[PDB]
């Protein structure tokens, strides 16, 4: 399992702090800082589009990928 | 938090993926494995892509982060907060200078307009009123003001959409995803909105100062909706126009009588934290305290329906050459100008076609009358010139420089034909806009005092060559109305004959078809001549001020300060650059910008030194004068019209604007010969003085003056 | 005060963290970790450290230059300077001008014809401090930065 | 400095 394989691949970044981010992997570096495309922030009922962020490691909490997804990178 | 949806629905952030598996100890193992120079990424992604991208957690970059208050938070649209007459019309009136920081103030519309939660509201419903507050204020009398800004938006949308001026620069339009379709009324139902709830007012029997301010406040909304009316029917009516500008004035005069204060939170930097935003969170800048840029905008509107006017080409050409030029217009006119111009119908002024309106310039340019590709593409040249010019000060100039490389090959084109009418025309329209792309480089303070004989020079070689240009065109026209006038001279010795007959009647067909033109652009000609010699004399009193300078040993023609990396030739050329394919005029040799200031700059000394000075100091003061005459006699025909038969201008349009425009010309003249004097004063004392000052040169722009001739002046030069 | 000037050890992260630190401060623009990962991962080379080797702190960058290269139009190379600051307790010292020396000697020796930079028309420590190296004002961008006002594009030719 |  490479990194090379989980990008262009929907991640759900949970943030340090009770907050959900629903985007494409861009980019990631070895201090594992992440760039995310078509990012959907989702926190409690509201939910909105960011477009390209980042997410620097301190302030990541946990990253899950979907298990249909996760099989067809292999 | 306390709130119910919000618990029940953090329940269903995860339902839409139906399993899901924690990789983040993969994740730190994986990259903690990488080197630390690595980045994985998608080959085919280019990294500078990524320069946009939000941080997280970064205040500075996170939309989440906004701080705002309790009032913020719970602003509720359909909450009628007390006092309800004083509140919409502080309402309404930070709606309206949100307009106007928008527009006028060049800030971004989510910190404007969208602020209002309001606004935000009425766009919201309108994309499947918005708030029923319970009270006819807040219902009708502002749902109705909501609805006039909101359809003013959709409006400039339009206007933008034409790619005329540059986003974000000329005009931010960051809606944030808002789309309204078809969903927004038509301007019939706006206005008739604003008309109901303004008759309400009427209604009303009580009278205050807040009443009456909300009373002018539809009624300005009411014009704005009408500006629509100057595109969509071309309407040059002033009346709307008018009204906007009279209620303003009416709404200045209240300001300091009463003092508004919104509700809470009305206002706010909430939309930016909660609906879709890909941009970093903005501070909300300070806001007009009156009307002023309401008719500011009004009355630059009404500038530009004045081109509707014109009847000759000669009307529309000094009209794009001065409507723009004291003081960049309001973007609104600047967008509507080109539109207006250059219509729907692929009409010009709605009178004639894209051939026939650029065969009228070289006609009463060439007084000559004579549809294939090169005055096809000549008359798309000619308009992108005219579009040109309601540009910002800043890309007014960098539009010569696509302007300049396809004149000149639209010139040598013409020349391979030998068609040498039109070949003249582009000639004279390349030389111009050469010597204005190179003098428009002072405005913007893009040279340093160093290279201000390099371009000066320059500017003075080029209006050599116009000059030249001018005067043997000018020779060609005089030599065609004395080949008229010596048919009558002719006719009086010949008896009546059948071959008499034949110069009468090829005597009148002249004096009928083109002496009038003639003797039209003969006098158009010497209003060029006028104009070029004193922009040629400006140049040379610049020059000889500079040359000064240096044989005083203040400034040189070069960086003075050492530096290892570059040289002067290399400097030179890039500052030369765009001149640099130029074929006529050629780009005088950097040698030959060397000889010449050898010729101006004093290296004699002592007695000699203040012979040869005061030749050039007496050159200053007396042509600063023959300038100063010039320019008087230039605003006299101007005032006086065209139908004199000494001058022809072409101004009508543009009268106050072009007397402004020399009347500053002839500030900067006089402030010219002034400095002359001081600097000479100076350093001869200076010279005295063994411990004497240290100066640097400065370019300055005087301020009643024109700013395509800065002031060398000289300034004491202090240690931070 | 003893001042060495270093190339970028892409490896050393507390430098790294020490170069956003500084430019942080200092910019008006905010940049993300990316836009500083798009700088130094890809030209290493390009970005040069001021330290204070006398100081409490030997290694810690008091100043930095930013840069990078690439082919211009088609046939000219162009170095461009993205990021210059300098601590607040170390200016006037004459620090920025030999960062910005060493890193346009270091394009210079990658061949690059001319550098560029961009620059607001109301700092004038920036614009004395290029203009004095040979750079000459090319094209006035309105509005560039915004609020803060309009700017400069500079250019100083190599080749 | 380094605008986007
Ligand atoms: C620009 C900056 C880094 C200068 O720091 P510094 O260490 O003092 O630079 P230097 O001492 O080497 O200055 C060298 C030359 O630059 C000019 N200069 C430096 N500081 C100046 C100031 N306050 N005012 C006017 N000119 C100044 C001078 O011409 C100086 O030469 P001089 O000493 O012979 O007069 C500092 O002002 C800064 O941090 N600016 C914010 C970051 C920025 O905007 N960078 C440019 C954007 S690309
Ligand atoms: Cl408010
Ligand atoms: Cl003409
Ligand atoms: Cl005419
Ligand atoms: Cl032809
Ligand atoms: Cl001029
Ligand atoms: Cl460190």
């Amino acid at each position: 399992l490479k990194l090379s394989d989980f990008i262009g691949n929907t991640l759900i970044v949970s943030l340090t702090e009770d907050r959900i981010l629903v985007g494409s992997l861009v980019a990631v570096d070895a201090q594992m800082n992440l760039l995310l495309d078509h990012v959907e922030e989702r926190m409690g009922s509201s939910s909105r589009m960011m477009g390209l962020v980042s997410v620097p490691r301190r302030s990541v909490k946990t990253i899950m990928i979907d298990k249909p997804v996760l099989q067809e990178l292999t | 938090p306390m709130e119910v949806d919000s618990i029940l629905g953090s329940l269903s952030i995860t339902d839409d993926f139906d399993q899901l598996v924690d990789v983040t100890s993969l994740f730190d193992e994986l990259c903690s494995k990488l080197k630390p120079e690595a980045i994985v990424k998608d080959p085919r992604f280019d990294l500078f892509e990524g320069t946009h991208s939000l941080e997280v957690n970064n205040s500075k970059l996170d939309s989440s982060l906004i701080e705002l208050t309790a009032e913020e938070i719970e602003f509720d649209v359909n909450v009628a907060y007390d006092p309800p007459l004083a509140s919409v019309a502080a309402i309404a009136d930070r709606l309206l200078r949100c307009v106007i920081s928008w527009l006028n103030d060049y800030q971004t519309l989510p910190t404007t307009v969208l602020s209002c939660r309001y606004t935000e509201s009425l766009l919201s419903s309108l994309v499947k009123s918005s708030w029923c507050t319970g009270n006819i204020l807040y219902d009708k009398v502002l749902g109705s003001c909501i609805l006039g800004v909101c359809y003013l938006t959709k409006f400039v949308q339009k206007l933008l959409s034409a790619g005329i001026v540059f986003e974000e620069e000329d005009l931010n339009f960051n809606n944030m995803g808002f789309n309204t379709f078809d969903n927004l009324p038509g301007q019939d139902v706006v206005i008739n909105s604003l008309t109901e709830s303004l008759q309400i007012l009427e209604a009303y029997s009580d009278d205050s100062l807040h009443l009456t301010m909300l009373k002018h406040i539809l009624k300005i909304i009411i014009c704005l909706v009408h500006l629509e009316d100057h595109l969509t029917d071309y309407s040059t009516k002033t009346s709307h126009l008018d009204e906007l500008i009279e209620n303003a004035n009416s709404v200045n005069g209240i300001f300091p009588q009463l003092q508004l204060s919104p509700p809470k939170g009305a206002f706010s930097t909430y939309i930016q934290k909660h609906r879709s935003n890909q941009f970093p969170p903005r501070k909300i800048t300070k806001l007009p305290t009156d009307y002023s840029g309401f008719i500011t905008l009004a009355n630059d509107v009404k500038t530009i329906l004045l081109v509707d006017k014109a009847e000759s080409a000669l009307e529309t050409y000094q009209f794009a050459k001065f409507f723009n030029k004291l003081e960049q217009r309001h973007v609104i006119a600047r967008i509507l100008f080109p539109l207006f111009f250059i219509r729907d119908d692929r009409t010009v002024l709605g009178k004639f076609s894209y051939t026939q309106f650029y065969l009228l310039h070289v006609k009463e340019f060439s007084a000559q009358t004579p549809g294939n590709e090169l005055i096809q593409e000549s008359s798309n040249m000619l308009l992108e010139w005219y579009q040109n010019c309601s540009q910002n000060t800043c890309r007014y100039r960098q539009g010569f420089n696509r302007q300049l490389i396809l004149w000149d090959s639209l010139q040598a084109q013409f020349e391979s034909v030998n068609s040498q009418v039109y070949c003249s025309w582009t000639y004279f329209m390349k030389l111009s806009s050469m010597i204005e792309f190179s003098l428009k480089g002072f405005d913007l303070d893009i040279y340093k005092p160093f290279e201000a004989y390099s371009m000066f020079w320059y500017v003075y070689y080029l209006s050599h060559h116009l000059e030249t240009f001018l005067k043997d065109s000018q020779n060609d026209i005089e030599s065609n109305i004395n080949a008229i006038h010596s048919m009558n001279k002719k006719l009086k010795k010949l008896k009546a004959g059948e071959k008499k007959d034949q110069l009468r009647l090829k005597y009148r067909f002249a004096m009928d078809n083109e002496m009038e033109q003639l003797q039209a652009t003969k006098q158009f000609l010497n209003y060029l001549l006028k104009e070029i010699n004193i922009t040629k004399s400006l140049c040379l009193i610049e020059v000889f001020q500079f040359a000064i300078l240096k044989s005083f040993g203040l400034i040189d023609n070069k960086n003075s300060t050492p530096s290892k990396f570059s040289n002067e030739r290399l400097i030179h050329n890039l500052r030369f650059k765009p001149f640099n394919s130029i074929g006529v005029p050629e780009l005088p040799e950097y040698e030959v910008f060397q000889q010449t200031l050898k010729d101006f700059v004093i290296e004699e000394k002592g007695a000699a030194f203040d012979i040869k000075l005061e030749r050039a100091t007496n050159f200053i003061e007396t042509e600063v004068r023959n300038v100063v005459s010039s320019i008087d006699e230039i605003m006299q025909g101007i005032k006086g019209g065209d139908n004199n038969g000494v001058l022809v201008t072409g101004t009508r349009l543009v009268q106050e604007l072009s007397l402004e425009y020399y009347c500053k010309l002839k500030h900067t003249s006089k402030a010219l010969s002034v400095n002359s004097k001081v600097i000479v004063n100076t350093l001869k004392k200076n010279i005295k003085n063994k411990d004497s000052h240290e100066y640097k040169v400065e370019l300055v722009h005087t301020t009643e003056g024109w700013n395509y001739f800065p002031i060398q002046t000289l300034r004491i030069k202090q240690d931070r | 005060m003893e001042i060495v000037y270093k190339p970028l050890d892409i490896r050393n992260e507390e430098q790294f963290a020490s170069i956003k630190k500084l430019i942080d401060a200092d910019l008006s623009e905010p940049y993300s970790i990316y836009v500083y990962r798009y700088f130094l991962n890809q030209w290493p080379e390009l970005t040069y450290i001021a330290v204070d080797n006398k100081s409490g702190t030997p290694n810690i960058p008091i100043g930095c230059i930013v840069c990078k290269m690439d082919p211009h139009r088609n046939v000219r190379l162009r170095g461009y300077i993205g990021m210059l600051a300098v601590e607040s307790t170390y200016r006037g010292h004459g620090i920025a001008k030999k960062l910005v020396e060493i890193a346009i000697d270091k394009m210079q020796r990658e061949h690059c014809d001319e550098i560029m930079l961009e620059t607001e028309v109301e700092n004038s420590a920036a614009l004395n401090l290029y203009e004095g190296m040979g750079f000459i004002r090319m094209k006035r961008m309105f509005r560039y930065y915004l609020n803060e006002g309009d700017a400069f594009k500079l250019i100083l030719p190599l080749t | 400095m380094f605008h986007l």
